[PDB]
RNA sequence: UACCGUAAGAAACAGCAUCGGCUAACUCUGCCAGCAGCCAUACGGAGGAUGCGAGCGUUAUCCGGAUUUAUUGGGUUUAAAGGGUGCGUAGGUUGUUCGGUAAGUCAGCGGUGAACCUGAGCGCUCAACGUUCAGCCUGCCGUUGAAACUGC
RNA sequence: GAGAGUUUGAUCCUGGCUCAGGAUGAACGCUAGCGAUAGGCUUAACACAUGCAAGUCGAGGGGCAGCAUAUGGCGACCGGCGCACGGGUGCGUAACGCGUAUGCAACUUGCCUUACAGAGGGGGAUAACCCGCGGACUAAAACCGCAUACACUUGUAUUAUUGCAUGAUAUUACAAGGAAAUAUAGCUGUAAGAUAGGCAUGCGUCCCAUUAGCUUGUUGGUGAGGUAACGGCUCACAAGGCGACGAUGGGUAGGGGAACUGAGAGGUUUAUCCCCCACACUGGUACUGAGACACGGACCAGACUCCUCGGGAGGCAGCAGUGAGGAAUAUUGGUCAAUGGGCGAGAGCCUGAACCAGCCAAG
């Protein structure tokens, strides 16, 4: 019975770390102004979101929504 | 009424009422006799009927008629009460089931034994 | 090869909303018990992008996805004014 | 259950010796009890219908639930209700044995059927209420073809005159041709009274 | 996954099975997508009724049969690769001729003589 | 399935004055009771008879006759039941005729709607029951037509 | 598709009542032989002790206490899959909850099937073991990078066709970004299928008007955020929306097919059976997961109960005892032989589902 508790707790910490990292990266990217700098840091954050969706921490549709929003912003500066 | 009147209002149906409401749809009930007394019938009938005031388990007071020749019922006796009303007696709409719990069968019976809880003679 | 969304024909009952209108559709059918044919109406809420409808005009509406809270129809055509 | 009571009482109550021939029916033609042969109080039409139903039941050895089910079957079936009821009563296995003459009385036929001395289509059937269909073969079981009672019952029954029954003494068996008509059935039961009693 | 299995439907002491296509999570005698046959194991010839076309379709789309359902399908001849042949055509298996194999095996009948001479 | 030897191990319950199928004696307020009512063709016992029968009676609950909520299918002078009388809002109903429309209405086609329940089988020695197949789909939805009637 | 009696001195009406008939998950009284086939706490989502009810894989990994000289296998540990089903209950709920019929050009879907591609390199932890609760070491199909996917996601452009408005589909791309497992059967990406969910709609869905006004995210818009997904779902102008075709409030109830009943119309109930919904001592919050009201998971707050002085446990609406309540309802039974389910390459293991047996005037 403790095996389920331990596995659930370890997985909860593991998921929380990566989800929080991705959320902070998205929040930091949303505040950028320089178009060249935003275009330079967009690929790494897109990679982070797609890797999260692959690891199943978030949904592929959620990653797609976030990437679409950030690409639209980078288009409009 | 007109069809428009019936469309507007409609018809009403009223559910009937139980002839023995203190049973609460149970076929029988358990009770305790408060007072075991004797009563007089209506005008065209003359006798001394044996009735008991019974407190049912559902906290209801009933008047139950004790049938058969003679009984051993007293106060604080646990009895079984079933439905059935006597015509001449007013307000007595229940019967005591003989041969169950405290009340015993009618002694000396040979016919209609199952109605008075009398065992088959040897 | 589409799946033929529902369509209704009704009469505009209100237009005092930003790009939303109320359409009342009335019909007759027999009473389930007494057999008399009775009138009943049903109201709707439709989307009108161009605000091209007044009051009392006969309109045709089609079923759409939820566009708001209790707004599931769009205005296809206007049959009468 | 079975009636298994005295038979001359029922015979005298109904007048007709429905259980065969007896020496008691003469010099005694009154219903049993101390109140017999004291004139005849007017019995109602309902009483007459009831007595006809009881006569049929005591004749064929059938209890009330089975009789009611037989009436339901006749009502469902196509034809005259009373004629169908009498045909169904006569189509029972014990009645078929009795008509074939393997046993002297209907109760004797029922006892033989129950004790498994009767075969239907080559197989042992021991349900006395079994409904025999035309074209079937009902015969004595091979292990009991030399029973003294069966031999005595068949002695003198060389007639086998029933049109709807074909008897073969070589095989000790018989077959049913068709369902006989009510007029051909030799029973004094007025099925119309039973029909109205059960339908009203 | 989607499965081909039997629902027990007879009575006590006499089992009759309904060959259905059902989701594996469904109750044994409960919801089913489709009914494709019946199975009576009480008769010695082991009576089987089956819808060949529908059974083949469900096998094609990937329903997984239970052990007894697979045996029934094999006996009826659904389990074949004649359609799987990519290099041949009109390959009449004709195995139904051998699968007939009518087992008309009966039992001899004996009787006991009645020597009741008394 | 077969052999030993055995009628041997196996019947009660409720009625019996009319309705209701069943009768006379002995007792006698005790009682009975669905009703008419009875303190004896009605109470208790005895003998008989009548229902049913491994059951038979009592109570409770539900349905039908009950048209006692009446669309099918009731009424309102005197049995319960016309508002004290008008005007009038919503609603309900709308003389005759011509032409449109097709909402009601009518018709065709298509889809959809385990077990149980209905004719025919098959298997349970019969039967309950189990099972197969023909006959119900008589609601809903979609799509084509008709225009007598109602609606617009 | 049929009954009877009863108001009077007598009659014809009106009108209620009482008896006849059918049925039950019934109970009670007297009595009781068998077989078959059904059913069995209807009263409180009452209370208790014991046991069982969900595990499996040594063809994933380090290992080896129970055996042959790690090899048979296997306690524990890491890891994969399952426990969200089967099973139980009817509290709540008058609601797109349920029935019937549709829509999603606003959706998701583990295991299963098919088709097209690919399985290249590397790193760090920490269980167990060991030394004492703390420390040290280490493996994986555990976890995480880098490489390759242009079948996928995102952005832009071109061409063509087309729908029901938002639009949809198909070639052309350039650009960026996203995987894998090995052991003796498998793994990863994409697409289609099948299955299972979700959302939204037309119609139908109990009484009280001795309940007539209700509503301020409330009705619509713009934008943003969020979600699998559309949307006041949430957050930063206009005043609208619902209402005698019954809003709002109060009371009561899980809903259907069945079943019973009647000539029919209809009426009664959802006991056993099937489908949908709701729930798991009472509330709140989430986590894990393809999937959660989490039925043999967690945290917190309550109350109740039990065992212990530092505290620790339980939830009987899974199956059997028992007690209480009641007119009233059974064994702390056998087996996985059959059907179904989980896991496993298979053999196989588990299964209070199930199949059986026991008890009960018992239909
Ligand atoms: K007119
Ligand atoms: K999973
Ligand atoms: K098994
Ligand atoms: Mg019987
Ligand atoms: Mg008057
Ligand atoms: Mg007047
Ligand atoms: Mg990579
Ligand atoms: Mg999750």
């Amino acid at each position: 019975s403790e095996k389920r508790i331990r596995q659930t707790n370890a997985r909860r910490l593991h998921n929380r770390y990566y989800a929080r990292t991705a959320r902070n990266a998205v929040k930091a990217f949303r505040a950028l102004t320089d178009r060249t700098e935003a275009e330079k840091k967009y690929p790494v954050l897109a990679s982070m979101l797609d890797r999260l969706a692959g690891k199943n921490i978030i949904h592929k549709n959620k990653a797609a929504n976030l990437k679409s929003k950030l690409a639209r912003r980078i288009n409009t500066l | 009424p007109t069809i428009q009147q019936l469309v507007r209002k409609g018809r009403e149906s009223f559910a009937d009422k139980s002839k023995s409401p203190a049973l609460n749809s149970c076929p029988q009930r358990r009770g305790v006799c408060v007072r075991v007394y004797t009563t007089t019938p209506k005008k065209p009938n003359s006798a001394m009927r044996k009735v008991a005031r019974v407190r049912l388990t559902n906290s209801k007071e009933v008047n139950a008629y004790i049938p058969g020749e003679g009984h051993n019922l007293q106060e604080h006796s646990i009895v079984l009460v079933r439905g059935g009303r006597v015509k001449d007696l007013p307000g007595v709409r229940y019967h005591i089931v003989r041969g169950t719990l405290d009340t015993a069968g009618v002694n000396g019976r040979t016919q209609r034994r199952s109605k008075y809880g009398a065992k088959r003679p040897k | 090869e589409r799946n033929l969304r529902k369509e209704r024909v009704g009469v505009v009952s209100s237009n005092k909303m930003d790009k939303t209108i109320t359409v009342a559709v009335k019909w007759k059918e027999k009473h389930p018990i007494y057999g008399k044919f009775v009138n009943k109406t049903k109201k709707y809420h439709a989307h009108d992008e161009k605000n091209e409808c007044g009051i009392g005009d006969t309109v045709r509406i089609m079923e759409t996805r939820p566009l708001s809270r209790t707004k599931r129809w769009r205005l296809t055509e206007i049959i009468e004014r | 259950a079975r009636y298994t009571g005295p038979k001359s009482k029922i015979a005298r109550k109904f007048g007709d010796p429905i259980f065969g021939a007896d020496k008691v029916l003469s010099k005694k033609n009154y219903p049993p009890g101390q109140h017999g042969n004291n004139r005849r109080r007017k019995t109602s039409e309902y009483g007459l219908q009831l007595r006809e139903k009881q006569k049929a039941k005591y004749t064929y050895g059938v209890l009330e639930k089975q009789f009611r089910h037989l009436f339901h079957r006749a009502q469902r079936a196509k034809g005259v209700t009373g004629e169908l009821l009498i045909q169904f009563l006569e189509a029972r296995l014990d009645n078929v044995v009795f008509r074939l003459g393997i046993a002297p009385t209907r109760s004797a036929a029922r006892q033989l059927v129950s004790h498994r001395h009767i075969t239907v289509d080559g197989s042992v059937v021991n349900i006395p209420s079994y409904s025999v269909k035309p074209g079937q073969v009902i015969g004595v079981r091979e292990r009991s073809k030399s029973l003294e009672v069966i031999a005595d019952a068949l002695t003198g029954f060389n007639h086998s005159k029933y049109p709807w029954m074909e008897w073969d003494q070589s095989s000790l068996s018989g077959k049913l041709l068709h369902m006989p008509d009510r007029t051909d059935i030799p029973e004094n039961i007025k099925e119309q009274l039973i029909v109205e009693l059960y339908s009203k | 996954a989607t499965k081909i299995r039997l629902q027990r439907h007879g009575r006590k002491g006499y089992a009759f099975y309904k060959i259905v296509v059902a989701d594996s999570r469904a109750p044994r005698d409960g919801k089913f997508i489709e009914r494709i046959g019946s199975y009576n194991p009480n008769t010695n010839p082991a009576t089987i009724d089956l819808n060949f076309e529908r059974a083949l379709y469900w096998i094609g789309v990937g329903a997984q049969p239970t052990d007894t359902a697979r045996n029934i399908l094999s006996r009826e001849g659904v389990l074949m690769m004649k359609h799987l042949l990519g290099g041949v055509k009109k390959g009449a298996f004709d195995q139904a001729a051998a699968e007939n194999k009518f087992e008309a095996w009966l039992k001899g009948k004996k009787d006991a003589l009645n020597n009741m001479k008394a």
